[PDB]
DNA sequence: ATCAGATTCCATTCGAATCCATTCGAAAATGATTACATTCGAATCCATTCGAAGATTCCATTTGAGCCTGTTCGAAAATTCCATTTGAGTCCAACCAATGATTCCATTCATTTCCATTCAATGATTCCATTCGAATCCATTTGGAT
DNA sequence: ATCCAAATGGATTCGAATGGAATCATTGAATGGAAATGAATGGAATCATTGGTTGGACTCAAATGGAATTTTCGAACAGGCTCAAATGGAATCTTCGAATGGATTCGAATGTAATCATTTTCGAATGGATTCGAATGGAATCTGAT
């Protein structure tokens, strides 16, 4: 599935972040980085899941993953 | 035949999308990723919708400051174009590795 | 059951600006921004605490976290109505 | 009869006293300290809420929508920094574009 | 004037591992501000769960939750073993 | 009355459970603590000093010397990967760094 | 006292040679070193900052090594050894 | 005569500092740059030696990890010598910047 | 630079629709009000502790000279990667049904909190013993020039 | 491929500051018998989530064509390395002076603990709306070429 992440998406989010010119390799290493950031959210996140001894992963859930990482999300809830 | 040449109307989609909050990767890939990363770490797994938007705009966001953050280090090689060992100097510099 | 601070962004929202209203989406920012900055102030107001040895919270501990927490000029307006609302309380 | 109202505050003191004893920040709690703390609140409300309906009608939106949420924050420098390691939902990023990048 | 330290543990494992060698003092210094930082990591890890999910006491299903969030990999696996072993023969007599 | 022993004892730990406990209950994380928190913690904590103070052992008899110096306990978090990870925004007294050169400033 | 003028110059051209070995740096551009006490004060005064009112809430006027440390774990770096 | 050609005593004392914890900043010097720099905050102020030693120890860290970031960003644009081009891109990835 | 032809914004109305704001009967808190429990503003008194200075030794800091080599400028070659068409498919997106899974009670037992009352574990002090921080000196490099 | 000169370790040596034990206090675990909570334990409704299915529509993957940017390659300007002399002022020692901490008390003023009886905020629909998404007409800028 993480070539669902697809050569258009990923040039758009280069566009929003102001590059001008791709590397071919970069989609590849693009992925690579994702899906260790995408990792290592759910970890946690499925951490916290776990302890509530829920099966659901709540948005919450996401929202402590993401402020124990030190990316803080704003809108969610917390 | 009056058409577009190298890179600008690059610049031309960067503003646009630079003046726009939508997602830009593809909803429904992105879900079933999250989903089968996260099998990968306990299986039985449901995931609140606002949980898989919550991971789409974290992901999204970090890639976007990579972005910045890779151009910075692009432009510092006095090249224009982001090469892998750009977002690796980005990522050794942030402390992410 | 259960708690938001919406009716308040609101309130302060209209006050400030008579000009707009508030979507949901943006009221969620707003939410989660009072209780990150809500969280910030009391924790180093704690540790402030716990480094003296004092076992009560005062306006004192919630200023000196102000100044640790918030930069420069946002600091001193925030020290201001803080010291502010305190006095006008009392009376 | 407020707390707040007797503060003059928009934002509920009564709550942040509630809030600070069942937070675990310490065993007791001062009769100051919330009235403060809900006033540094409502001021650090108040100014995000102004800078963002300016950015809100700029565009000539009669709403502040988390786009202009995120023009506030991250045009004025000091909340930029106070938020600079929070990301807002559904808030872009500012038009920049390096200038080695532009045409000519 | 007296204060608490960490030192005599830390030398009791030194004591363990190494039964040859010593520790300087502001080597013990260094473990000591070790010592308190990682129970600092744990326990305010721990209180955030309990209050994350509405409960009033951190018992060691938090502390353990906290160790699998605070500790990377190997390092983590070991700890909730050494942990969960110190509890159940704690339980037992 | 009965002769008491430690909990530190009940559970084999050198690391004092009791203590543990006493900051557990009065650096305000909650308002109760179960009885098994401050095993599993003190286990944690005594399990980690025991992996620091292993590899830091080894490199003071690497560097021939039979005293542990915070020189040497630098050298042990920073080569082991995973504390290098756990104490990254860490810094070490009198620590000093890891001995690096990146190839490209080599002699050709 | 004395009055206290343009210590930033105790910061040496020396002294920052060797930070910069010890950080691997095997050639220094000449604007460096006005660079390098550019950032350092930058640094130093913004822990002091955090130093000095954590020592003016404690109602001291003497910094101790621990107000020094609080800073630090404030700023996000962490010291140890001086606890 | 002598001596050895340029980078050779550069790679030498690479190693020479590298190998040692001691502290480079001379002391009394530093100490000083302390008491201004706190003095001109608030005045009338006492330092604990420790409380100095604790700065400078901070301080040194701080900055040997920063001229790290640098070399490997000269080292990014092909160049062996860290600008002060390099030290300001090294403090903008590390968020103490735009 | 204008000429002088495609696109592409880029705005000024247009018609729907997805929402904000307002009104509306209840949980869920907030405020009062005695009446405790206690925290730590007020206050001497003892002692670390820093602060300042003065002196001499020599350790590095400073300054300037020559020159080797990396930084930059330029020009050429190589290629990676921009743009667009075409064509194929996988993403939206709409309810639409059923059922796991959360979630609110409501008992009882098990656990955790108190609060004194002794019993070890512990945490400064002296009191000695021992790694090791400074010295010399040989031997093994290790460079840079014939 | 070889000779010179420091330089590189690192072997051995002798003062000494820095360990690591022993001895008394005493602060603090630990005990143990009641006093509150808390955590399931089954026990039940309402949710949100999955699940397919089945239309249209962008949205996406390849393939070609050449316009520019990247690497290369070579000069040349030059900035920073490397060296040695000149002495400054850092490091080190030891000493005192008294401002300021920091243990010990002893007390009003403050925050807590209930416990009711009002007040409020949440909820959840219902009646104006603000914007999404088209539609062009014209700048607007981009473009091969006079």
């Amino acid at each position: 599935n993480i070539q669902g992440i697809t050569k258009p998406a990923i040039r758009r989010l280069a566009r929003r972040g102001g590059v001008k010119r791709i590397s071919g390799l970069i989609y590849e290493e693009t992925r690579g980085v994702l899906k260790v950031f995408l990792e290592n959210v759910i970890r946690d996140a499925v951490t916290y899941t776990e302890h509530a001894k829920r099966k659901t992963v709540t948005a919450m859930d996401v929202v402590y993953a993401l402020k124990r990482q030190g990316r803080t999300l704003y809108g969610f809830g917390g | 035949p009056h058409r577009y040449r190298p890179g600008t109307v690059a610049l031309r989609e960067i503003r646009r999308y630079q003046k726009s909050t939508e997602l830009l990767i593809r909803k429904l890939p992105f879900q079933r990723l999250v989903r089968e990363i996260a099998q990968d770490f306990k299986t039985d797994l449901r995931f609140q919708s606002s949980a898989v938007m919550a991971l789409q705009e974290a992901c999204e966001a970090y890639l976007v400051g990579l972005f910045e953050d890779t151009n910075l280090c692009a432009i510092h090689a006095k090249r224009v174009t982001i090469m892998p060992k750009d977002i690796q100097l980005a990522r050794r510099i942030r402390g992410e590795r | 059951r259960k708690e938001s601070y919406s009716i308040y962004v609101y309130k302060v929202l209209k006050q400030v600006h008579p000009d707009t209203g508030i979507s949901s989406k943006a009221m969620g920012i707003m939410n989660s921004f009072v209780n990150d900055i809500f969280e910030r102030i009391a924790g180093e107001a704690s540790r402030l605490a716990h480094y003296n040895k004092r076992s009560t919270i005062t306006s004192r501990e919630i200023q000196t976290a102000v100044r640790l927490l918030l930069p420069g000029e946002l600091a001193k307006h925030a020290v201001s109505e803080g010291t502010k609302a305190v006095t006008k309380y009392t009376s | 009869k407020t707390r707040s109202s007797r503060a003059g505050l928009q934002f509920p003191v009564g709550r942040v006293h509630r809030l600070l004893r069942k937070g675990n920040y310490s065993e007791r709690v001062g009769a100051g300290a919330p009235v403060y703390l809900a006033a540094v609140l409502e001021y650090l409300t108040a100014e995000i809420l102004e800078l963002a309906g300016n950015a809100a009608r700029d565009n000539k939106k009669t709403r502040i929508i988390p786009r202009h949420l995120q023009l506030a924050i991250r045009n004025d420098e000091e909340l930029n920094k106070l938020l600079g390691r929070v990301t807002i939902a559904q808030g872009g990023v500012l038009p920049n574009i390096q200038a080695v990048l532009l045409p000519k």
